[PDB]
Order: C-alpha cells, then structure tokens, then sequence
C-alpha cells in the first residue's frame, strides 16, 4: 500500500481479475497511485483519432460503462503509454516526441517536453505497431519514459522524468531491441521487457530486465500471462503492485510476487 | 542485405530518419518494406530514379522535410504516405498516377490548394481510401476525389464553400471532419451532403454555423458533431430522417428553445449532449419535460438546463412546473 516502498525483485505473475471486454482491439487503463479515491482512467488506441481520456469513480461503473466525466484532451495522442500521476495526464502527443502534461481539475494543458531523439510515429513502437513508441510508467521512484533511440540502435532508452518541470532527470540505454518487445513496465527503477505471441517468438514472459540503480542489466525468465494473445498495455501500479494489461480487447489486472529486491 | 553507411537496416526496416539527410542514399535493399525518412532536408531533387523499383516498400515516412511538390520515382507499390510537414503545394496526375495502389495519404500541414492540384489528379487513385488534408490552403473543397475514400480530413483550413459536385458520388465516404474552418449556413451548399449514403460522422465544429444544417443524409449518419458553433436555432427539418443517429451533440451553442418534435425521427438516439446551452424555460419547452420523463432507459441525455428567466436560472428543465 505505500507506493514509495520497494517490494522487491519481481518474480512471478499471476492473471488476477478479468474486468470485461471493450470495444476496441488495444487501449490502455490505469488507476493513479498517488490519488486516495478509486477513480479508474481509460483511453482505448483508436488510429489517427485519440483525444479523449474517460474516468470511472469505481470499478462497478467501469464494467457497467458508465463515465465519472469525460476529457477532451488538447491534442490527439500515439499509442498506448499514457499514465495518470497526482492528478495529471501525461501522454505522447500524436506524431512527436513530446510528452504532454494536461491537468486534470483544471483540464489544461500544464506542460510539455521533448524526449531528446526518440523516435516516434511508429518508428519504433512495441511488436504490435500503433504508434506506441513512447510509454510512460510510474513507480515507486517516481516517473519514467520507455522509447527508443537511434543512437541506441533502436533499442529501449530509459529516462526518469521531474513531473512537474518535465525535465529528464537520468537517461539509461538497454540492450533490446524495442519492436521486439510487446511492452514493458518499471518497478522500484528496475525496467522488466515481456515478449509474447501475438494472434496474426513461441514464448509468453518477462525476458530482460535492466535496473538503473546498478547501471546493470540481465536475461530473466518469468512467465507472463497471455491469454488473448494481442497485448497492447502493460502498467505497474506502486500502490497495489499490480499490473493493468489491455490484451485483445480484454481488460484485466495481474497479481505480482516479489523476492528479496536488487540494488 | 545492403544498407546506406548513413542508415540503420533491420529486416526490411530501413531507418533513414534524423539523419541531415538532402537526398535518400544510395544502397537501400531490394527487400525493403518501410522507408523511415522523416526529419531530414529531402527535396524533389533528393529523390532518385531507383527508389521507384524498391517493389516491396508499402509505407514511406517522409514528413518533417523538404519537399515542395508531390514526391515524384516512388517504389509503385506503396500503400501509405506520410507526408506531413512540408511545403507541398500542387498535386499532379502523373505523380498520383505512379503510385496506383496508394490507400492512406497524410498531407497535413503543408500548402496544397484547390487550384492547386490539377484537374483529374486521383483519377488513377482507385485504392485511395483515407486523405488527410487538415492545415492546408483550401478554400473550396476539391472537385474530383476518388470515389473509394473512406475517411477525408479538411480541418484547420479556410473552406468557405462546398459545392454539391465536390461531396457528389462520395458514396464511399463515412467519416468527414470540416471542423475550423470559415463555413456559414449560407456557405454550405443545398443538398450539398444529402447523397452521401455511407456517411457515419459529420464533424462541423468550430465553424461559424448560425442554424443546424439540414438535408443532412439519414441513410448511415450515426454521429454528428455541431459543438462549438453558434447555433441559436434549430430548423424543424435539421433533424428529420435521422434514423440511424447514435449521438448528436450541440454543445457549446446559442440554444435558447428547441421547437416541438425536432427529435421525432431519432429512432436510435443513445447520447444525445447538449450542454453548455442557454435554455430558455418557458411554454414552448414544456414539451421537454415530459419527453425526458417518457424518455427511454437506454437513452443518455445531458445538459439541458435552464438560464432564462433570472428566477429559475440553473434549474433543470425536466423538474420545473411552468
Ligand atoms: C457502403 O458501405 C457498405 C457497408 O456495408 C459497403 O458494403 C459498400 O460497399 C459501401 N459502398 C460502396 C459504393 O462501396
Ligand atoms: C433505429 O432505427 C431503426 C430503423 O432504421 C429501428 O428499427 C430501430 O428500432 C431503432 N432503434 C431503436 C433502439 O429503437
Ligand atoms: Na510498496
Ligand atoms: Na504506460
Ligand atoms: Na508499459
């Protein structure tokens, strides 16, 4: 419960709870961990028309389809990586490398920053395409961009980012190859890369993992679920250390066990 | 496997982006797929004879560069161009005709006129089926565009006009966007969308609309965006026939009254918005209220509160008495 408390190096996933099954094929979903209430944010992957963000006050109305309130966002989004973080959307502004911070009691625009040299609009998404080269991750540590550079070879670049200045605050290249992945998430600093089937690589798990703390990174082996074989988002919660996975067109949530942490 | 010195190749992938580029290099694969050459300083002159014969190539990033007419030796396979970001400004047969198989066009932001391409041009354009031409200089809606397009973009221009024979045979279309443009009533032209059978959506927002247009088509049309006009009147017909509309939504309008039986052909209203609108409360509204208590469970309806008179101001309009 307390989302600044690192609970260890991950080490298992379990498929925990299957909410429904929207209309859209990928989207992503999350709760706000620094935020008391049980307000859900939504947003499914339509191309070349996402700009809106939905909120739900519970996962009852979230099932049932029925919205809190409605966003109409500044400007359209690419891909599937935005996250809610102290009352702010933060998003990939559709066929740029900027993240755009947008208010949410205000809905206006707060701020905006440029991702130095990642590429974007497709250029290295995850495996499925959509636009989702930029992905956005909170954890214990703070705010994080997951994207990938030319300078890296089109492998996954890190950086944690200041949520209020949206100045990079510490950059980290990977070794793996980002359209190679089918997403990835961020716990206590550590960057964990799944691959996994996709319905149109035999193997569903958490390959690589790369933690900024050491600088240090390793291949790992931990089973990921893939039921509906199209993942399109994956997002860490470090306040109930669970996961928010989009997978072909299902809504569900992954239980998580960890063992003692790393560095 | 060649690659350009200059490039990263990766399985048919050729990144070519970000790279000072003025021409495409020479050494792209045979195999290649995708062309990643957007955020370079490509011009016309930049793009060689060869790269017309890069026969697996379905999608070409060409945006943030600097072209200044429609990119001319392109692999003749091609499906999507983006193209966004230059200085394009005419549109030529013999350019669109050498890539037949083209099915999405991105020309946002760039200079392209009515006058500016030329009669005919997407004739030989049987495949296209989604155009974006959102921040160009248009002030007319072109004559001529294939009849297979699905999705047309035209916001963020000057439009002033629509001719009936410009949208006429559009029986493809589903999904227009009109939005920030100079469009009055008197600018929309009669009957001007009333033949698009397939249409889905029709996005009007942020024009200078006065009154709800009318002939709109029945037949498909399952939204229809008038938000952020105004709009201080409804013509009794503006909704006749709509029996297809999912959601409807005028907010951010002059509402004042809204005229008996305006909504009797929505068959299949789920969302209707209309938020945002200074309702007058008064006899000719009385209506509403009873409409909204006979309104069916399914339907959501939002936003209709009263600002006229002072007394009643801020009271929902399906509680009042008189
Ligand atoms: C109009 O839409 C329908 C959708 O069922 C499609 O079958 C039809 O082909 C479209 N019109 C034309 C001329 O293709
Ligand atoms: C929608 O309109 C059709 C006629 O086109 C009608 O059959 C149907 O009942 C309407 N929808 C509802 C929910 O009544
Ligand atoms: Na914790
Ligand atoms: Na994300
Ligand atoms: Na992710």
């Amino acid at each position: 419960g307390d989302p600044r408390e690192c609970p260890g190096l991950l080490k298992g996933v379990y498929q925990s709870e299957h909410l429904f099954e929207s209309d859209h094929q990928s989207g992503a979903w999350c709760k706000d961990p620094l935020q008391a209430s049980d307000k859900i944010y939504y947003m499914p992957w339509t191309p070349y028309r996402t700009d809106t963000l939905t909120e739900y006050s519970s996962k009852d109305d979230f099932i049932a389809g029925r919205p809190t309130t409605t966003y109409k966002l500044p400007h359209r989004v690419d891909g599937t990586g935005f996250v809610v973080y102290d009352g702010a959307l933060f998003f990939n502004k559709e066929r740029t490398r900027n993240i755009v911070k947008f208010d949410l009691r205000t809905r206006i625009k707060s701020g905006e920053a440029i991702i130095a040299n990642a590429n974007y609009h497709d250029t290295s998404p995850y495996r499925w395409g959509g636009k989702s080269d930029i992905d956005l991750a909170v954890d214990e540590n703070g705010l994080w961009v997951i994207y990938a550079t030319e300078q890296n070879n089109g492998k996954i670049v890190i950086s944690q980012l200041n949520p209020y200045t949206l100045r990079i605050e510490g950059t980290w290249d990977t070794a793996y190859d980002k359209r190679s992945a089918s997403n990835a998430f961020m716990i206590c600093g550590i960057l964990y890369v799944v691959k996994s089937v996709y319905e149109d690589a035999t193997g569903n798990k958490i390959d690589y993992i790369y933690n900024t703390d050491q600088s240090k990174d390793s291949l790992v082996d931990v089973p990921f679920p893939n039921s509906y074989q199209y993942i399109a988002a994956v997002d860490y919660n470090p306040r109930d250390n669970l996961l928010y996975v989009w997978n072909n067109y299902h809504v569900v949530k992954y239980s998580l066990d960890f063992g003692p942490a790393a560095a | 496997k060649s690659c350009p010195s200059v490039c990263r190749c990766d399985a048919g992938f050729i990144y070519c982006n970000d790279r000072f580029l003025t021409s495409i290099p020479t050494g792209i694969p045979e195999d290649a797929t995708t062309l990643y050459l957007q955020n370079n300083q490509i011009n016309n002159a930049g793009i060689p004879s060869d790269l017309k014969n890069l026969l697996k190539v379905e999608r070409i990033y060409l945006y943030h560069n600097s072209l200044d007419e429609f990119p001319t030796n392109l692999p003749k396979y091609v499906k999507e161009l983006h193209l966004q970001e230059n200085n394009i400004r005419t549109i030529t047969y013999d350019s669109l005709s050498k890539i037949p198989y083209l099915e999405e066009l991105h020309l946002d932001d760039n200079s392209v006129s009515a006058v500016s391409i030329e009669e005919g041009a997407f004739r030989d354009s049987n495949y296209l089926r989604l155009l974006f031409l959102s921040r160009n200089h248009l002030s007319t809606i072109p004559w001529g565009l294939p009849r297979t397009i699905e999705e047309l973009r035209l916001d963020d221009n000057r439009i002033s006009t629509i001719s009936s024979p410009s949208l006429q045979g559009l029986t493809s279309l589903k999904r227009l966007v009109l939005d920030g443009n100079l469009l009055n009533n008197h600018g929309l032209g009669d009957k001007v969308f009333f033949n698009l059978v397939n249409l889905t959506e029709l996005s009007l927002v942020r024009n200078s609309l006065t009154a709800a247009p009318v002939n709109l088509p029945g037949t498909n049309l399952r939204k229809l965006y008038l938000q952020d006009n105004h709009i201080n009147r409804v013509p009794p017909n503006a909704f006749s026939y709509l029996r297809q509309l999912y959601r409807l939504d005028m907010s951010n309008n002059n509402l004042s009254n809204l005229p008996q039986g305006i909504f009797d052909d929505l068959d299949n209203i789920t969302q209707l918005i209309l938020r945002n609108n200074p309702w007058y409360c008064g006899c000719k509204m009385k209506w509403v209220r009873d409409w909204l208590q006979s309104l069916p469970v399914k339907v959501n309806v939002r936003g209709l509160m009263c600002q006229a008179p002072e007394k009643v101001r801020g009271m929902a309009i399906k509680d009042l008495n008189a």
